[PDB]
C-alpha cells in the first residue's frame, strides 16, 4: 500500500504514449476549394518558421 | 422560317435569307469546363462578350479550278482581337464554336461546296513523290493561321484518307441553288479538358467544291467565300507573359 502524495500522483509507470497525431482516411488527393482575393492585415498564411 | 436565321452573339449579329438550318456537332451545344473534368486548379477567366463574338478572317475566290482550302482552329484567331490576347498570355484555353462560312450567287449560277469539321486534322506529306522519303509538312502548312492553305490533293484530304467520307463528321453543304451559307456549332473537342491555343489545334475547318463552280459568260465571275467564326464558351487558365508560339 501507498501514502505518501507523491507517490500517490505519481506517472511512474503510464504504458500508454500519448500521441500527438492520427491517421485518416485518404483514398483520393486533396480536392480544391473555390477561394477570393483577402486583403488583411493580421492573416499572413504565406510567412512561415521553418 | 428554317431557311431565314439571325445569329447575334456579343457586339456581333450575322442575318441570312437562304440557310439550310444549323448544325451542333456531335448532337451537343459548347459547355464550360466542369468542377470534376477540371483539373488546374487556377480560377479561370471567362472574358464573355469580348471573346464570344463573331470574326470574319478570311475570303477566297472560288473559281471553276479551285481545289479547296483549310483553316485550324485555334490558330486562326490566335493573333486576332481580345480572344487572341487571351490565347497568348494563358498557357490553358478552351472554347466552342460557331462557324459561319458565306457564299452567294446568282439563280443562274452553279456548284456546291462540302463544309466540314474534322478534329485532329493531322497533315500528310507526299513522301518524295515515291514514298521513300520521310518528309514532313513545315508549320505554315499545320497551321496557316488566318490565310488558310490550299489543299494539294482534296481527294484523300493531304492526308492519305478519303473525302468522299468527310460526312461522317459535322457538315453542311453550300450548293448554290439552295443555299448560301453553312452554320455550324461546335463543342470543345479533346481527351483533355483544357490545352494550349498555340500548340494543339483542335479540329480543322474545309470548305472544298465537290460539285464545280460553273455559269455563263457575262454572269459575275468573282464569287468570294468568306468566313466568319466565333469562339463559345471561352475559358483561360495559366496566366503568364504574352507568347506567340
Amino acid at each position: 500500500g501507498d501514502r505518501v502524495a507523491d507517490v500517490i500522483e505519481s506517472s511512474i509507470g503510464d504504458s500508454v504514449s500519448r500521441a500527438l497525431t492520427h491517421a485518416l482516411p485518404a483514398p483520393t488527393g486533396q480536392n480544391t476549394q473555390v477561394s477570393s482575393h483577402r486583403l488583411d492585415t493580421g492573416k499572413v498564411p504565406a510567412l512561415q518558421a521553418a | 422560317s428554317d431557311r431565314v436565321a439571325q445569329l447575334t452573339i456579343g457586339n456581333s449579329t450575322i442575318t441570312t435569307q437562304e440557310a439550310a438550318n444549323i448544325i451542333v456537332g456531335y448532337g451537343e451545344w459548347p459547355s464550360y469546363c466542369s468542377d470534376s473534368d477540371a483539373t488546374a486548379v487556377d480560377k479561370p477567366t471567362r472574358p464573355d462578350v469580348s471573346v464570344n463574338r463573331f470574326y470574319t478572317l478570311d475570303t477566297k475566290l472560288w473559281e471553276k479550278s479551285s481545289k479547296g482550302w483549310y483553316w485550324k482552329f485555334p490558330d486562326v484567331l490566335t493573333e486576332t482581337g481580345v480572344f487572341g490576347q487571351n490565347a497568348q498570355f494563358h498557357y490553358l484555353y478552351r472554347s466552342g464554336f460557331c462557324i459561319h462560312v458565306q457564299c452567294n450567287a446568282s439563280k443562274f449560277h452553279q456548284g456546291a461546296l462540302l463544309v466540314a469539321v474534322l478534329p485532329e486534322y493531322v497533315i500528310g506529306t507526299v513522301a518524295g513523290g515515291t514514298g521513300t522519303e520521310d518528309t514532313h509538312p513545315p508549320y505554315k502548312q499545320t497551321q496557316p493561321g488566318a490565310d488558310g492553305f490550299e489543299l494539294q490533293h482534296p481527294y484523300v484530304l493531304d492526308a492519305g484518307i478519303p473525302i468522299s467520307q468527310l460526312t461522317v463528321c459535322p457538315h453542311q453543304w453550300i450548293n448554290l441553288r439552295t443555299n448560301n451559307c453553312a452554320t455550324i456549332i461546335v463543342p470543345y473537342i479533346n481527351a483533355l479538358p483544357f490545352d494550349s491555343a498555340l500548340n494543339h489545334c483542335n479540329f480543322g475547318l474545309l470548305v472544298v467544291p465537290i460539285s464545280p463552280l460553273d455559269y455563263d459568260q457575262g454572269a459575275t465571275p468573282v464569287i468570294p467565300i468568306t468566313i466568319t467564326l466565333a469562339p463559345m464558351c471561352s475559358e483561360f487558365a495559366g496566366l503568364r507573359q504574352a507568347v506567340t508560339q
